[PDB]
């Protein structure tokens, strides 16, 4: 019974590793989105902020 | 003092003929607005008239896990 629910509650093991994996590289790559348009958008009044 | 009250717009008037800034400035008023302009731009930064914002970014590279189950 153990040896049969060792492989059974392991591959419910093998699969949480993946959910983790497939929203952090999507996360990680879209947190780099918005800071590159945060800096353009902060380049834009620096510009407009020095003539004022 | 309505005698008064004509003779200061009437040498308003007068300063409102104007080549190129100030009237009695010589050496004063062209060093003084000179050195409050640098300091507008001193500790404040670089920067150029019109030039749009120049870079680019790199994201965090995905690695992968090696992993021998069952």
């Amino acid at each position: 019974i153990d040896l049969e629910k060792s492989q059974q509650a392991l591959v419910q093991k093998r699969h949480y590793l993946f959910d983790v994996q497939r929203n952090n590289i999507a996360m990680a790559l879209e947190v780099t989105y918005r800071e590159r348009l945060h800096r353009v958008y902060k380049e834009i009044k620096n510009r407009l902020d020095y003539h004022i | 003092v309505q005698k008064l009250f004509v003779d200061k717009i009437r040498e308003y008037r007068t300063k409102r003929q104007t080549s190129g800034g100030p009237v009695d400035a010589g050496p004063e008023y062209q060093q003084d607005l000179d050195r409050e302009l640098f300091k507008l731009k001193q500790m404040y930064g670089k920067a150029d008239m019109n030039t749009f914002p120049n870079f680019t970014f790199e994201d965090p590279k995905f690695e992968a896990v090696e992993k021998p189950q069952s």
